[PDB]
Order: C-alpha cells, then sequence, then structure tokens
C-alpha cells in the first residue's frame, strides 16, 4: 500500500501554483516522490494523480517516458556514466569495464544489497573533461580506470 | 535579484512583474526541441508539435511564447547596454556578434572560448585548443554538436 | 478549391486536408493515423505525396497529405516515384517489428495494415534482425490486447482519451519501445471502449465476444439492422456464421452514429445465441408440452381464440412497428394494451408531445455535436442512451474549435485546436439523483431528488422568460447557481436540453419543456432531445394503447378470457405477483416471444418468434426517425425443424386463420402498407427503406461478401445434398452473394463495407460522398415528424419540495449500461461485467440504522422481500434509497415508488 507523506504532498501542492495548469507540476511531483524514496512506487502514480487532478494514465505516461523517473527498485547511489560521442572518444569503455568489474553487475542492475545501481546516461554536458559520470548528484570528470575503486569507496 | 528589486511586481519603477521560475526536468534529449520543450513544461510527454501555428502565436498554454536558448538570451544584455552599432561592428562577418566556440575530443587543451564568429576552424584547433595531442593524427571533425 | 493531382484537375473543399479531399475524390493514399473523426496528426508519416509549385517545379518536396491545407494553387502527385518509394519504405519500417501471425490474428481479411501493405506494393523482407516483443494486459471481458501487433499510430489513444474522454488508457515508454494500454491490468471503464476494435488499424484491440466463436470476415453474412438495446437508432451490421450471431459491427450513418457505438450495443448481442430460445411453437396440454407445426399452431390458436368472449393483446415497447400493429389488428383497436405501466406511458406520451406538438427542433444524434450549451435535466444520459452522452462530450469541446477558428487554425489540425483550448469548454449542467459520468466535463452537477430537479428546471425557465411559473421558495444559495445556468444558456447561440423518460418523473419532462420554450421565446435556436427507455419505445407511444394496468384489470376480472403477449415479459412493467395472479386465471395465454421469459411457463401456447437478427420491421428511435432493420440469416437453415417466423408474420397468419380458416403468411410490404393506411402518424415508415422489387440494375442487394467460403460443405454433416438458398420475399436483400454491394450503387442501406483493396472498416470511405460526410445518396432514415409552428404552453404545475417521510424511502433510479436492459443483461458476457446488486444509502440515513458499509438489508415493496448489500452514497439526498433499475429483481417501474419498510437483514 502507498500513501503520500505530508512533506512531499506539501511540496507538490506548493509546486502546483508555479504554473497556470496543475498538470505542469507532474514531473516535479514525480521527482519529489523519487527523492524521498529513491524511485516511484506503483501507488505513487495514483497518489500523485489524485493530488494534481489528472488521471493515473497521464502520470504513468510521464513517468515512463522520462529516463530519470525510475519506476523500478533502484539501489542507493545510482551510478550514471556517460557513453556518447565525446566520451566514447576519451575512453568511457574502460571506465564502464572497471565499473562493472568492481560492482560485479551489468548496466541496469543493482549490486546485491541495494547500493550502486549502474546505468548509462545520454551526455553529462561536460565533454571537454574526459569521460564523465554522476553518482547521485556529484558529477565526476576526468575518470581513470584506476580511480574507480577509490571513488566508489566514498559512498558506502 | 528578487530581494534587490530586479525581480518582482514593480521592477525598478516601471510597471512590469515578470516572475521568474526554474524547471529542472528529467533527462530526455528530445525536450530540447523548441516545441517539445513546451509540451514537457506543460507536464506532458515531450512530443514535438507541428508548425504552423508557431509557438509565437500559440505556445506554452495556448498563450504566446518565444523559446530562446541560453546564449541568445545572454547576448541581449550587452546589446542593450553598449549599443546596437557596437554589436553590429564586432567583426566584419555577416553573422554579427560573438559566439562560444570550442574544440572537444582528444585535443591538447579542450574547452570553449568566445570568438568573433568568423574564425576559421583551424584557428580554434591549433591556436586555442592546442591541436591533436602527442602522437594522434587528425581524421575528421564535427562542427557543432552531434547531429551535424 | 482547385487542386492538381497527377496532372488531373479536381475541385475540392479548400477547408480540409489533402488526404481527406483525395479520399473523397476516389483516389487511394495509404494512411494509418488519420481518422475522419479524430482530426489529423502527422505521426505515422504514411500518407506522403509529392508537392510541387508553379505547375512547373520539377523537383517537389515530400509532404504528408493529411497535414497540408489543400488550398487553391496546389499541385501534388500521388504517384511520384519518390513518393511511392517513401510510402513503401514507411510500411517496411512497420513490418520490421511485426509478429508473424496473420493466421492466428483475430482480424485477417479485416486488417487495415494488411490492406496498406498490399497497397504500397511491399512483399519482400530485407530486415534480418530481431523484433521487439511486448507482454499483454487484461483489459476486460470485452476486448483483447496483443501489443506485439502495434504500429504506434496513436489512433487508440487519440480516440479513447481526446475524443471519448476515457482517463484510463494512454501511451507509455518511448523510442521504439512505446506501449499503448492501461496503467495496470483491469477492465476498461469507458462505456464507448468497444470502438477500439475498429479504430485500431491492427489486431491489437480485438473483441473477445467474437474471438471465442471466430470466423473470418469473408465468411460472415451481414444485413443492415438497428441496435435494439437503447432508445437511439444506432445503425449496426450484425454478422452471422454457422447459424449464430457472431458479432455486431458498426454501420455508418452520417446522421445518427457515424463511426461509434456503445458497449451495450456492440457486446450485448449474446442473447440471440442462447440455447434456451424458443424454436418451435409448443402447446401445454395440461402438464406436458407438444411441439406443433406452423399451420398446426395457427389452427389450434385460432380454434381456441374464436371461442373466447374477448381477446386482449399486450404489445411491448421492444418489438417493431408492425409486430405491435399486427397484434393490434388481431385483437381489435380496443383490446390492444401497451405493455408499459401507466406512469411509464404518461411520461412517454408527454415526451412525444414535447417532440411533436412543441415547436422546438429535436436534433439528430450527430447534430448534438453542434450545440453551444447543454442542460441534461433529469437524465442519466450516459447509462440510458450513451451515444447521446458521447455527442454531448463532443459538443462541449466546441469552444476550443471556436478559439482555433478565430486564430485561422484549420479544423482538421486537432493538436493545435486542443492546445488552444486548454480545458476551456462550453457550459454543460448535468442533473441527477447522484453522480454521473459527465461530471468531469460538466460545469455544475445538481444532485437532488427528481422533484428538486424539476423545481430547478422550472426556476431556470422562469428566470429566462418571466412568464413561466415561479418556484416560490428556492433558497438563495441555489439561486446563485440557477443564475449561472441562466446566464450561460441565454448567452449561448445554440442551447440544447436533454431530458428523458428514465428519470421517472413527469415534472422533470415538463420542466425541460418549459426551459426549451423559454429559450425559443427568447430567440435562440434551441434544440430538445428526449431519451426513451427501449428501442421502439417511441413507436409504441405514437401508436398508443390503454396501459398494462388496464390489461391486468381486464384479465383478473372475468371480462377477458384470453391474452396474446407479444415480446413482453410483464415482470419489469408491473408487479410480478399481480401479473402471475392475472395470467393464472386466464383460459388462454399466448406468448409470442423470442426469449425464454418467466410468463411462458404458465402459457397455453408459446409461438417461437424471431429476434432482431432474424426478423424484418421498423423501429422508431428517440427523435422519431423510423429506421428499418433487415433479417440477417434464415433460422431454418442448418436446422430444418425450426419455425421461427417473425412476430408480425405469426400475428397476421393468426388473424387470417381467425376469419378465413386458412393460413396466410404475408409479406413485410403488405404489413407496412397496412400500417401506413390505418395509422396516419406512421405514414413515414413506408419511406424508411425501399420495398421488395427494388433492384440495382436488375440485381438485388447482397448479404454476403463475394468470396463467401464453404458453400457446398458447411451443411454437409446434416445432409450432403445442399439445399436451395433461402428466399427473401420480405426485403430487397438475398441470402447469397448473387447480389449487389458496390460503393457506387444507388441505394442507402449498406450491409457491410468492402471495396477492392480496402477490406477493413476503412472501406466506409468509398461509401460516402465526402469521407466523414453522409452516405452517398443519403442516409437511411425518415423522421416521422418535423417541428411544429406553434408550441405548448407553459406547464403551470411546479412540484412541491421533497421532504423525506419517516418510515418511507423514495427509490432513486440508478441505471447501469450493463444490466439495465431487458435483453442485453441476458447475454452471458454481461454477467461478468454487470455490477452486483446493492441498495445505495445516504450516510446520514445508513448511520440512522445499524447498517454499515456492507451489511445485507431487507426491505418490502410488495409481496416480495428482497435482501441486498448496502453501499454508501454520499451524493444521494437523505430520505432516498438507491436501487439498480432494470437489474433482475428490480423492475424499472420501481422508479419513484417508495418501499414501506427497510431494516437490517435479520439473520
Ligand atoms: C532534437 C532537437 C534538440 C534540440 N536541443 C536543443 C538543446 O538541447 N538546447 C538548445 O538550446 N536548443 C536545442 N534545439 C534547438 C531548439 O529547437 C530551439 O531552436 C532553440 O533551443 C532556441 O532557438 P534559438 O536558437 O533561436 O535561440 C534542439 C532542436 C532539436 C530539433
Ligand atoms: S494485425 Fe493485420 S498485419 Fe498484423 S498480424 Fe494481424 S492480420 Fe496480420
Ligand atoms: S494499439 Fe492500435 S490504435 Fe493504438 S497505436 Fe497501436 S496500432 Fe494504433
Ligand atoms: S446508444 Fe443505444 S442504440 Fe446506440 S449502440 Fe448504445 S445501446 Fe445501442
Ligand atoms: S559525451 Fe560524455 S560528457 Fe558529453
Ligand atoms: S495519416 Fe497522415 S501522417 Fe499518418
Ligand atoms: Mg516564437
Ligand atoms: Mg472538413
Ligand atoms: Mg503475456
Ligand atoms: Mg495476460
Ligand atoms: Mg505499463
Ligand atoms: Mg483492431
Ligand atoms: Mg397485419
Ligand atoms: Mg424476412
Amino acid at each position: 500500500a502507498f500513501e503520500l507523506s505530508a512533506a512531499e504532498r506539501e511540496a507538490i501542492e506548493h509546486e502546483m501554483h508555479h504554473y497556470e495548469d496543475p498538470r505542469a507540476a507532474s514531473i516535479e511531483a514525480l521527482k519529489i516522490v523519487q527523492k524521498q524514496r529513491g524511485w516511484v512506487p506503483d501507488g505513487a502514480i495514483h497518489a500523485i494523480a489524485d493530488v494534481l487532478g489528472i488521471p493515473a494514465s497521464d502520470v504513468e505516461g510521464v513517468a515512463t517516458f522520462y529516463s530519470q523517473i525510475f519506476r523500478q527498485p533502484v539501489g542507493r547511489h545510482v551510478i550514471r556514466y556517460c557513453d556518447s560521442v565525446v566520451c566514447h572518444i576519451n575512453g568511457y569503455q574502460g571506465i564502464q569495464a572497471a565499473l562493472e568489474k568492481k560492482l560485479n553487475i551489468k548496466p541496469g542492475q543493482t549490486t546485491f544489497d541495494g547500493r550502486f545501481t549502474l546505468l548509462p546516461t545520454c551526455c553529462l554536458g561536460n565533454c571537454d573533461k574526459g569521460p564523465n559520470m554522476m553518482i547521485d548528484e556529484d558529477t565526476h570528470a576526468h575518470l581513470t580506470p584506476e580511480a574507480i575503486p577509490e571513488l566508489l569507496e566514498r559512498y558506502k | 535579484a528578487t530581494e534587490a528589486g530586479l525581480l518582482g511586481k514593480n521592477i525598478m519603477g516601471t510597471g512590469f512583474d515578470f516572475e521568474l521560475f526554474v524547471h529542472t526536468g528529467a533527462g530526455r534529449y528530445i525536450c530540447g526541441e523548441e516545441t517539445a520543450l513546451i509540451n514537457s513544461l506543460e507536464g506532458r510527454r515531450a512530443n514535438p508539435r507541428s508548425k504552423p501555428p508557431f509557438p509565437a502565436t500559440s505556445g506554452a498554454w495556448g498563450k504566446p511564447t518565444c523559446v530562446n536558448n541560453v546564449e541568445t538570451l545572454c547576448n541581449v544584455p550587452a546589446i542593450l547596454a553598449n549599443g546596437v552599432e557596437w554589436y553590429q561592428n564586432i567583426s566584419k562577418s555577416k553573422d554579427a556578434g560573438t559566439k562560444l566556440m570550442g574544440f572537444s575530443g582528444r585535443v591538447k587543451n579542450p574547452g570553449l572560448w568566445e570568438l568573433p564568429f568568423g574564425t576559421t576552424a583551424r584557428e580554434i584547433l591549433e591556436d586555442y585548443a592546442g591541436g591533436m595531442r602527442d602522437g594522434l593524427k587528425f581524421k575528421a571533425w564535427q562542427p557543432g554538436g552531434a547531429g551535424t | 478549391a482547385t487542386i492538381h493531382v497527377d496532372g488531373k484537375e479536381y475541385e475540392v473543399n479548400g477547408a480540409d486536408n489533402l488526404l481527406e479531399a483525395c479520399l473523397s475524390l476516389g483516389l487511394d493514399i495509404p494512411y494509418f493515423c488519420w481518422h475522419p473523426a479524430l482530426g489529423s496528426v502527422g505521426a505515422c508519416r504514411q500518407c506522403a505525396v509529392k508537392q510541387y509549385q508553379n505547375a512547373e517545379d520539377t523537383r517537389g518536396r515530400l509532404v504528408m497529405s493529411c497535414m497540408t491545407p489543400a488550398s487553391d494553387g496546389t499541385f501534388i502527385s500521388i504517384d511520384d516515384e519518390e513518393a511511392k518509394q517513401f510510402r513503401e519504405s514507411v510500411v517496411e519500417w512497420l513490418m520490421t517489428n511485426h509478429p508473424h501471425d496473420c493466421p492466428v490474428c483475430e482480424e485477417g481479411g479485416n486488417c487495415h495494415l494488411q490492406d496498406m501493405t498490399v497497397m504500397t506494393g511491399h512483399s519482400f523482407r530485407r530486415y534480418r534482425f530481431t523484433k521487439r516483443t511486448h507482454r499483454n494486459q487484461d483489459l476486460g471481458p470485452f476486448i483483447s490486447h496483443e501489443m506485439n501487433r502495434c504500429i504506434a499510430c496513436y489512433r487508440c489513444v487519440r480516440y479513447y482519451k481526446d475524443y471519448a474522454d476515457g482517463t484510463d488508457l494512454g501511451v507509455y515508454g518511448a523510442h521504439d519501445n512505446v506501449y499503448f494500454g492501461r496503467p495496470e491490468d483491469g477492465t476498461l471503464e469507458s462505456e464507448f471502449s468497444g470502438n477500439l476494435v475498429e479504430i485500431c488499424p491492427t489486431g491489437v484491440f480485438t473483441d473477445k465476444t467474437h474471438s471465442e466463436r471466430y470466423n473470418r470476415k469473408w465468411d460472415m453474412q451481414f444485413a443492415p439492422s438497428i441496435c435494439q438495446q437503447c432508445s437511439i437508432g444506432c445503425n449496426i451490421s450484425p454478422g452471422e456464421r454457422y447459424g449464430e450471431l457472431r458479432r455486431i459491427e458498426n454501420r455508418y450513418n452520417g446522421t445518427v452514429n457515424h463511426y461509434f457505438l456503445c458497449d451495450r450495443g456492440r457486446f450485448g448481442y449474446g442473447y440471440v445465441n442462447l440455447k434456451d430460445r424458443p424454436r418451435q411453437p409448443v402447446q401445454r396440454r395440461g402438464d406436458d408440452f407438444i411441439t406443433l407445426n406452423a399451420e398446426q399452431a395457427m389452427q389450434g390458436a385460432a380454434d381456441i381464440l374464436r371461442q373466447s368472449k374477448k381477446v386482449i393483446g399486450i404489445g411491448s415497447p421492444r418489438a417493431s412497428v408492425e409486430s405491435n400493429f399486427a397484434l393490434r389488428e388481431l385483437v381489435g383497436e380496443e383490446n390492444f394494451y401497451t405493455g408499459i405501466a401507466h406512469g411509464e406511458q404518461e411520461r412517454l406520451q408527454l415526451a412525444l408531445k414535447v417532440l411533436r406538438e412543441g415547436g422546438i427542433y429535436t436534433p439528430a444524434l450527430r447534430e448534438i455535436e453542434s450545440y453551444d450549451a447543454v442542460l441534461v435535466l433529469g437524465e442519466d444520459v450516459t447509462q440510458t442512451g450513451a451515444r447521446v452522452a458521447l455527442a454531448v462530450r463532443q459538443a462541449v469541446k466546441g469552444k476550443a474549435r471556436e478559439m482555433a477558428a478565430a486564430q485561422k487554425v484549420a479544423d482538421w489540425q486537432i493538436a493545435a485546436i486542443l492546445n488552444i483550448g486548454q480545458r476551456a469548454k462550453h457550459p454543460l449542467f448535468v442533473t441527477n439523483v447522484d453522480d454521473t459520468r459527465l461530471d468531469d466535463i460538466a460545469a455544475w452537477t445538481y444532485r437532488a431528488p427528481v422533484e428538486d430537479q424539476a423545481r430547478l428546471g422550472f426556476a431556470i425557465a422562469h428566470a429566462l422568460d418571466n412568464s413561466a411559473p415561479a418556484v416560490d421558495g428556492i433558497e438563495p444559495e441555489l439561486q446563485s447557481k440557477i443564475d449561472v445556468i441562466v446566464q450561460a444558456l441565454a448567452g449561448a447561440k445554440k442551447p440544447l436540453i436533454i431530458s428523458g423518460t428514465n428519470a421517472g418523473s413527469l415534472e422533470v419532462i415538463q420542466a425541460a419543456a418549459n426551459v426549451a420554450k423559454a429559450l425559443k421565446g427568447r430567440g435562440a435556436d434551441v434544440g430538445i432531445t428526449m431519451i426513451a427507455r427501449s428501442v421502439n419505445s417511441m413507436g409504441l407511444g405514437i401508436m398508443g394503447g390503454g396501459s398494462l394496468e388496464e390489461a391486468l384489470t381486464e384479465l383478473e376480472t372475468g371480462r377477458a378470457d384470453a391474452v396474446v403477449v407479444l415480446e413482453n415479459d410483464l415482470h419489469r412493467h408491473a408487479s410480478a405477483i399481480r401479473v402471475n395472479a392475472a395470467l393464472a386465471k386466464a383460459p388462454l395465454v399466448m406468448v409470442v416471444d423470442h426469449q425464454r421469459t418467466a410468463i411462458m411457463e404458465n402459457a397455453h401456447l408459446v409461438l417461437s418468434a424471431a429476434s432482431f437478427a432474424e426478423s424484418d420491421g421498423t423501429v422508431i428511435n428517440n427523435e422519431g426517425r423510423a429506421q428499418r432493420f433487415f433479417q440477417v440469416y434464415d433460422p431454418a437453415y442448418y436446422d430444418s425443424k425450426t419455425v421461427m417466423l417473425e412476430s408480425w408474420r405469426w400475428l397476421h397468419s393468426l388473424h387470417s386463420t381467425l376469419l378465413s380458416r386458412e393460413v396466410d403468411w404475408t409479406q413485410l410490404d403488405h404489413v407496412i402498407d397496412a400500417v401506413v393506411a390505418k395509422i396516419p402518424e406512421l405514414a413515414g415508415i413506408k419511406d424508411a427503406a425501399p420495398d421488395a422489387t427494388f433492384r440495382i440494375r436488375g440485381q438485388k442487394l447482397a448479404r454476403e461478401p463475394h468470396r463467401y467460403s464453404g458453400r457446398t460443405a458447411m451443411r454437409a454433416n446434416i445432409s450432403v445434398h445442399e439445399p436451395r438458398q433461402p428466399q427473401d420475399i420480405d426485403t430487397m436483400f438475398t441470402f447469397s452473394m448473387e447480389g449487389n454491394n458496390q460503393p457506387t450503387a444507388h441505394r442507402s442501406q449498406v450491409p457491410f463495407a468492402w471495396a477492392p483493396g480496402w477490406n477493413s472498416p476503412q472501406a466506409w470511405n468509398k461509401f460516402q460522398d465526402e469521407v466523414g460526410g453522409k452516405l452517398r445518396f443519403g442516409d437511411p432514415g425518415v423522421r416521422l415528424f418535423e417541428t411544429s409552428e406553434n408550441g405548448l404552453d407553459y406547464f403551470t404545475s411546479v412540484p412541491a419540495r421533497f421532504q423525506p417521510q419517516d418510515g418511507k424511502w423514495r427509490i432513486a433510479p440508478y441505471y447501469h449500461l450493463f444490466g439495465s436492459d431487458e435483453l442485453s443483461q441476458r447475454a452471458p458476457v454481461f454477467q461478468s461485467r454487470m455490477p452486483q446488486p446493492y441498495i445505495k444509502l445516504n450516510p446520514a440515513d445508513a448511520a440512522k440504522l445499524g447498517v454499515n458499509a456492507g451489511t445485507r438489508v431487507s426491505f418490502s415493496y410488495d409481496g416480495n422481500t428482497v435482501t441486498l448489500p448496502v453501499e454508501i452514497a454520499e451524493g444521494l439526498t437523505a430520505g432516498q434509497v438507491g436501487l439498480p433499475m432494470g437489474m433482475s429483481g428490480i423492475a424499472p417501474v420501481l422508479a419513484g415508488a417508495h418501499l414501506e419498510d427497510l431494516k437490517e437483514a435479520q439473520q
């Protein structure tokens, strides 16, 4: 069972009056609910749909369209490396290999215990600076396959 | 700027409200499109819209709307503050103004710089960006982002 | 308005897109995402045509037909090599991910994707890689779900959400992994979700009711028939195969239900395939039953009827114009009793009077989508006649179209029209005893008893004209709402008023009549629609009889010693105790019916009548449009011993055997002539369809596709010598393919839509003059009456305020789409869908007793002591109780009556 907390419901209701249409707060409501819990559970869809005033179908379409609104159980510290043209050139492949050799998983999976999900991301908009990756909200650039272990040991 | 009078109801004497908001969205590249950004801001799936009607006549919520990039909008303060002619004359190219240009890739000094919009691509690669680094040979290049 | 297509020069409406115009001209352009009812979106990219300029531009540019305005100086070319190659490659891209299952797809020879793949000339696979796959959902007991076959054309979502306002279906995912279904498994809530089976071009959404007993489209045998589950005349085309109704498909009618049906009419047809239907006239010789012949049955019935002191007849409001008449002739005009209660009839003839003698134009079902304001005063339009609810939903979106046309936006660009609207709608003020399904779009809903709704209507009609009767005592908080309704109706240029008979109140109907008269006196071209209970309810009101109460009074008195009940069950129009006590003391009870009702267990003779599927006649809908339905198949075929003649055929032959002593099985046209000769009010049913001997170039119209299969083997198990095809002397159709069904044929009764290259429902583009317009050569219907010069007076009778009585509970009618119809509820498919019986209660009155949310409750209305669960209804007014009308055990006649004692279940 799912029910919206008081803090996140209040934040959604405060976001709903930044726009002319309540619907417009849908992405921000999903991001609030995800911030609190790490992902958007199946009941959060209907809860947000009841708070805003739009159906659960629209909220579920918004949540499954965008790639940073997780609809499946994701660990903590959702690692997102970049694999686009500028990074492909700078060698993000070695960075992905040293990441999935240390986490012992494949891109798209949790590790064992609910920490260090591994995902690829479109581009982090920091191309001139080596292969990049974000862990949760910290952008890490100039990545070297030697410094992946020590950089992962900072997140517990 | 809100606390200092530069934003809010009565901005520096003249009657002009302009409340300013920020919308940090989820990660989809298609929301960068001019008329898919409008859909995403409306809280819907970021699907582009057919033109005409242009966003200028019917845009955000059926109201008029002009979508502008960041650098375009950063260009305007200097135009107004220094003058239209000064901006007209920065350099003798038919694309007036300055531009943020840079070289990415395995160059000796990647980054971006502000250039007079008539600079040869070789003048950015070897003078500013340094050139290919230590044993690498140039093969090709894309002018602009991926998609050119 | 003068385009050039491939050198040829045509004349088109310059106000619609190039796809619409080119399809109206007869040209062939492939298209998946365009629908003539859902506007144009450029999603699929499959209707590409090269566009030039200057008439000498040799290098045009590819552009989508459905999105270009088709203005005057337009030069295009459908056949350009580049356009051909792009259109072909566009289907190749769709075929990259398609599932190799045409043989097992529910719709082969009916699929639009097959049509367009053969049309674009693509019959070679260059793709080599894997296909994307998808898991299905459980959408209900009606329609299936196979997302492997989706081409992402967006028609389902556009229809279901932007058109029908569904709210429980959308699109999910992105980037070639897109998905169209419900957010979670569960049944689809929308009443009009059946139309997804033909809106979707592929076999993603296909109905289960036909998927169980399946047959390819060619094997089907169609005929133009009318939906019989509702007061509207939605034109259907039922298909038969191996002697049983397989499915009910939509039959275009540009004046009534252009492209869409209900679910009650599309899926509630399963009551004709029941294995307990009467198939031979049987006689009850004391306790035993003996099957009779046709001539034997007629001779016996006439011998018993000729010795009777008086014979009365009880026709029903679900027969046909002839069946009732035919009966009327059998018993005398005097002895014919309309099989509806007195109060059920008074407010039916009042609605008929408002439609005929009230000088206000009653719109057709498609003209409802053109009115500014709507006031649904007393009707649950969504549950009784639901296509009117969809029409209202289309009418409330009119303000977005006005805002778009004021900005020079074309009327086919639906995305821009919706974007400009931004949830701005025309005013709509629903009114009912509790919540409705039109509350999401209504501006204000009034939840009150059927007396307070009439008081509101009278208050509106007084605030509009100031000569109508005043209500004298409304309280100022409601006045501020009556004021908004008035300000919104008097300002609208085309208001509509939709009352009905289902509300169970005469005051509601006359209040709506007062509102409409005040508006007409103000100047606006106001329309008025009245929803009746059952198909052909209007025809029974036009013809008229005494009542059911008078018939039962004659029966339980020794005055009438015989009765012929025609297509009536008599238990949902009166008390099942009085009906049985009357029919018990009758030395003759004939029951001409096509179902196995309860009154035919003590019936001395049960003539096996025919259903709508295998019967001919005409039924008049709510606007007085006399439409004719045709026989789909011959019941006798596959079963030689099956005399299932039509009701009017039984009654005419019985009347003949009564006087003549010799049987006379007449023809449909003779019965129609008799009606139009004896009842002048129905003189318009003769023009509803051409009689027999109507031929198209000598040929008569065909009931089966040209390539109908299995002709010399489908009846081989019974006997290898195939019989002669059944003879249709009634109508202009033949029970074979040796007939004519061409788009350009000069007739307006189309059994099914097929054109060479267009197998699917999209073959209806070839049958209409301009796609989305009326059927070429008109639409099959004749309104019986036209608006009068002078209207009725104001009804100077305001009902007093509803004050609840202690110890009595006024029954508030709750109508359900599934289960509130006498015949649809019998379909074994609606048993899964219909709700469980209940009795709604106000919380203030549920807590007044000990009953809580689910506790059974016993109540007495008559002899019967029913016991139903309890649901809490917050919107229902205090001194009322809700009851599911029509649902078995609760007769719709229980609307406005008050049950005298209600208590806990007393377990
Ligand atoms: C697929 C696609 C992605 C785009 N992404 C961006 C973007 O990320 N940032 C941006 O400023 N413009 C982007 N654009 C261009 C915009 O549509 C728009 O022209 C621009 O943001 C504002 O117009 P301006 O360049 O005149 O200021 C994109 C266009 C397309 C077709
Ligand atoms: S949807 Fe049409 S094309 Fe696709 S498998 Fe079914 S019949 Fe064949
Ligand atoms: S499910 Fe059917 S109607 Fe919906 S997008 Fe797919 S093919 Fe089109
Ligand atoms: S609206 Fe009435 S007539 Fe039309 S399909 Fe539905 S039930 Fe049948
Ligand atoms: S491509 Fe990786 S930072 Fe841009
Ligand atoms: S029908 Fe025109 S783009 Fe699909
Ligand atoms: Mg603009
Ligand atoms: Mg048009
Ligand atoms: Mg499955
Ligand atoms: Mg399943
Ligand atoms: Mg889903
Ligand atoms: Mg389909
Ligand atoms: Mg007759
Ligand atoms: Mg017949």
